[PDB]
């Protein structure tokens, strides 16, 4: 569990910092302290992971 | 050589787009399911009180 930066859903796509948890083959993000979480990827066993060397 | 290298890349792109759009249809689905909201969205202030952009 820990801080990460991500891109917003606004039209400029502006970057923003949120606290992310990996648990039970899932990735969720916390939207406020002490309030229900939102799912970022439904499952991790069906994910691939990009190390992005040309970005 | 270019006809092949463009072609091998286009078939990975299509399988990659299929997957990206699968992933996008399911997340599209999700928002409408239970978390879309009915309240007006909030104007977002930036650049502190002396630029105060809103």
């Amino acid at each position: 569990e820990g801080h990460l930066f991500k891109r917003a859903s606004n039209a400029f796509k502006t970057w923003s910092r949120r606290w992310f948890t990996i648990q039970s083959n899932q990735l969720v993000y916390q939207k406020k302290y002490k309030d229900p979480v939102t799912v970022v990827v439904d499952d991790l066993r069906l994910c691939t992971v990009k190390l992005c060397p040309d970005s | 050589q270019y006809r092949k290298e463009l072609g091998a890349q286009l078939h990975q792109l299509v399988l990659n787009s299929a997957r990206e759009k699968r992933d996008m249809e399911q997340r599209h689905v999700l928002l409408k399911q239970k978390e879309l909201g009915g309240e007006e969205p909030e104007p977002s202030l930036r650049e502190g009180p002396g630029g105060l952009v809103m």
